[PDB]
RNA sequence: GUGCUCGCUUCGGCAGCACAUAUACUAAAAUUGGAACGAUACAGAGAAGAUUAGCAUGGCCCCUGCGCAAGGAUGACACGCAAAUUCGUGAAGCGUU
RNA sequence: CGGCCUCCGAACGGUAAGAGCCUAGCAUGUAGAACUG
């Protein structure tokens, strides 16, 4: 309920983090392993129109498995009636 | 500038808005001219809306330059409002509209009568635009969801581009006919093309359905 | 709380723009034609306010 | 589309302060190669640097594993065609519009299925980490990424806007230099690098240890050991690489020879030990003896 | 920079404390490249003998329109169509002689 | 002493469809730029 509550009401309608390079290097840095970094969110401009043209027309899981029969041929009496 | 920077977007170089708002070709159009450059009601209505709010602002322009009088403002704007019909021409792309143009003549007739009574005579210089006025901030109050929407699509169709993808549309009238044959033999494929098959390689679908045709013609003609 | 201007700011700014044809301004472009959207509202809220024959 | 954390990209592309001022837009822009529409971060990397932008597709990005703004690889920071060659890579990127669309769809979907620690697809199973690569990584960091442009206005002396300039007052450099034509396709599929086809040359100028002729001169011979190398230590160094035939340490030299019984233990060992060589901190230098 | 210290202390500076704290697609620019339904010029209209009304399907084809309506030469294009298949090729296995 | 008074206009639907070439427009304002005994 509520999470179709939540997508209904979609389709109607600065925080901090901690950073490991991962290719840290203690001479890439000034020498921290971890970074501290706020994100804020941009402002966008309330008189501003749809920004690129989304209008272009165009990979799904994987193929079952057919846990099928095996299918037995046709006689010539049937291929013929 | 909005209705200039429209225009020039969609590269109509051989139409021209005045600055009283009134768009007009600037030579004959060719064939193609003629489809590329028409406009639909949401671009006339905001034309007319703008056309009229002019037409007020400049009376008022008048006066502050010096030009007229407050008397001959009032009764300016009085006529304005009485006679939104014929100076703007909103009717053509919202004929709802006649509904408050006959109440404002309605309304004028009834100030007229109360006012031209004793010495004054059937002169001009009545004034007295409160009501005229109030129907059309009613008729904007109105109108303005409306062209919020109309202007949202069609600056979308301008910025995004025009989407063919997931149409769905209708079944009007015009495709009962098509639509009920449509369906019949997709129908038709199904059910015994698909269900009775053992026409094993391909079962011939294409030609039941041309015995499909052929009955139907000897049923009409008996 | 948000302080208001001087008025020779925005009339500054209009006059400058005049009418968007020279090239200086040219991403205004796209912007003044996204705002077109709520140019009835504009409307509106003008002719709700006017002046009423005693005052100049 | 995309709505993520953060961007992956060079610490050199970063920036110089341990704290980081970065700004989200959702949906800001298409990828220069992917069209996808995705978040952009802003970063002001330090005083006086341009302000850096996550420039492509966060799929596209996580399919390559570079500098989603610098362009440059994340571990040497070389550029693909250079990286890919000398990993001993050929990869089939995408180039056709359908295809690629398909292509950058599909492997978002498998970046879905990824969990965000590896390179998705066949970037990760090259990792034979190859020392052309490594000696060809700028190992210190190149905040030149970040100086600004060159100003029309002061480039003709026109630039009266002070020190407010917000691009360097240097003399602009005469185009000719193919270092300027780096179009973000060119320098995303890695095609028509020139500076990386600079890169390439340099690395052919790059001194390894060339074969010697006679098939029967498996003789290597170590230069600059000092007094202070031990033959079992030497030994211990060529063990596991093949046979050492003979050891022969001439201290009057500081040189030696390892006698190999595989040729192709002496070839590899040798080419391994090339200017890389270090026991007890001395510069060993591997050659084919005479 | 404003101010206060029964501040050094005159009316100068200096000191100290209070308050005041980080904008920015940094660019007037510079390149970089598609298109304009414009000429031109060619080119030049579905169904069977002729003249012709249309409504659809399909898909990396679009245009005008608020449009889930309508229109655009029935908007245009769809134009080899393959295929198994009536009998044999050979190939390879599993059993019989 | 009863009265009784509509309608007002615009679009599509007819003058084709194109393939090409030519040349301003229109979009970007970018990314990144060399290494030794
Ligand atoms: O000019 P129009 O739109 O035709 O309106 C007029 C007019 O009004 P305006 O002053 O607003 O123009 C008259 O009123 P006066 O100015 O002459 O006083 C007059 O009405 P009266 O004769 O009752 O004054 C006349 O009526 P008619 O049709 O009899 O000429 C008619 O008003 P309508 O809207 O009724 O036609
Ligand atoms: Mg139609
Ligand atoms: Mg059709
Ligand atoms: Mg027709």
């Amino acid at each position: 309920r509520v999470a179709l509550e939540k997508s209904v009401s979609q389709k109607v309608a600065a925080q901090y983090i901690r950073y490991t390079p991962s290719q840290q290097g203690v001479a890439f840095n000034s020498g921290a392993k971890q970074r501290v970094i706020r994100m804020v969110e941009m402002q966008k401009d309330p008189m501003e129109p749809p920004r690129f043209k989304i209008n272009k027309k165009i990979p799904p899981s994987p193929p079952a498995p057919v846990m099928h029969s095996p299918s037995r041929k046709m006689t010539v009496k049937e291929q013929q009636e | 500038n909005m209705l200039n920077l429209l225009i020039h977007r969609k590269n109509l170089n051989y139409l021209h808005l005045d600055y009283n708002f009134n768009l007009k070709p600037v030579k004959t159009l060719t064939t193609k001219e003629r489809k590329k450059s028409r406009f639909g009601n949401a671009f006339h209505l905001c034309r007319e809306v703008l056309r009229l709010t002019k037409l007020v602002v400049d009376s008022h322009v008048q006066y502050r330059l010096g030009n007229v009088d407050a008397f001959q403002l009032a009764d300016g704007l009085q006529y304005i409002f009485a006679h939104v019909g014929q100076l703007t021409g909103m009717y053509r792309y919202k004929y709802k509209l006649m509904r408050q143009i006959r109440m404002c003549k309605d309304l004028k007739h009834l100030i007229y009568y109360r006012f031209n009574t004793g010495p004054v005579g059937k002169g001009p210089g009545c004034g007295f635009w409160a009501a005229g006025w109030r129907v059309w901030l009613f008729f904007m109050r109105g109108i303005t969801p409306l062209l919020e929407r109309w202007l949202g699509n069609l600056l979308a169709r301008q910025f995004e581009g025009r989407h063919s993808k997931g149409v769905a549309k209708t079944v009007t009238k015009q495709r009962v006919e098509s639509h009920f044959d449509l369906e019949l033999r997709a129908a038709v494929m199904h059910d015994i093309l698909d269900m009775m098959p053992e026409g094993i390689k391909q079962n011939k679908a294409r030609t039941i359905l041309q015995h499909l045709s052929e009955a139907w013609r000897c049923w009409k003609a008996n | 709380q948000k302080e208001d201007m001087p008025p020779e700011h925005v009339r500054k700014i209009i006059r400058d723009h005049g009418d968007m044809t020279n090239r200086k301004f040219r991403h205004d472009k796209r912007v003044y034609l996204g705002a077109l959207k709520y140019m009835p509202h504009a409307v509106l809220k003008l002719l709700e306010n006017m002046p009423m024959p005693w005052e100049q | 589309w995309e709505d993520a954390d953060f961007p992956i990209l060079c610490q050199t592309c970063l920036g110089e302060n341990p704290y980081i001022r970065m700004t989200k837009e959702k949906y800001g822009k298409e990828c220069k190669i992917c069209a996808r529409p995705f978040t952009v971060f802003r970063w002001c990397p330090g005083v006086r640097m341009r302000f850096k932008k996550t420039e492509v597709c966060q799929t596209c990005s996580k399919l390559k594993n570079v500098c989603q703004t610098c362009l440059l690889d994340l571990e040497y920071g070389l550029p693909i065609q250079v990286r890919d060659a000398g990993l001993s890579f050929k990869d089939d990127m995408p180039k056709s519009d359908v295809n690629k669309e398909y292509y950058t769809q599909n492997m978002e979907r498998e970046i879905s299925n990824s969990d965000g620690t590896r390179p998705v697809g066949m970037l990760g199973k090259a990792t034979s980490t190859s020392d052309m690569l490594l000696k060809l990584a700028r190992t210190t960091p190149y905040y030149k990424r970040n100086r600004p442009h060159i100003c029309s206005f002061w480039v003709k002396g026109e630039c009266k806007r002070g020190e407010e300039c917000p691009y360097r007052h240097e003399k602009p450099t005469d185009p000719d230099d193919p270092l300027a034509d780096q179009n973000i396709k060119d320098r995303y599929y890695g095609i028509n690098d020139p500076v990386a086809d600079k890169l390439l040359k340099r690395a052919s100028t790059m001194p390894r240890l060339d074969p010697p002729e006679d098939k029967t001169i498996t003789t290597l011979y170590v230069g600059g050991l000092g007094d202070t190398i031990t033959e079992t230590d030497l030994r211990n160094h060529f063990y596991q690489f093949g046979e050492i035939r003979t050891i022969t340490v001439v201290q009057r030299q500081q040189c030696a020879f390892i006698q190999f019984a595989t040729r192709q233990a002496a070839e590899v060992a040798a080419e391994k030990s090339f200017n890389k060589l270090i026991v007890n901190g001395r510069r060993l230098n591997v050659k084919w003896g005479r």
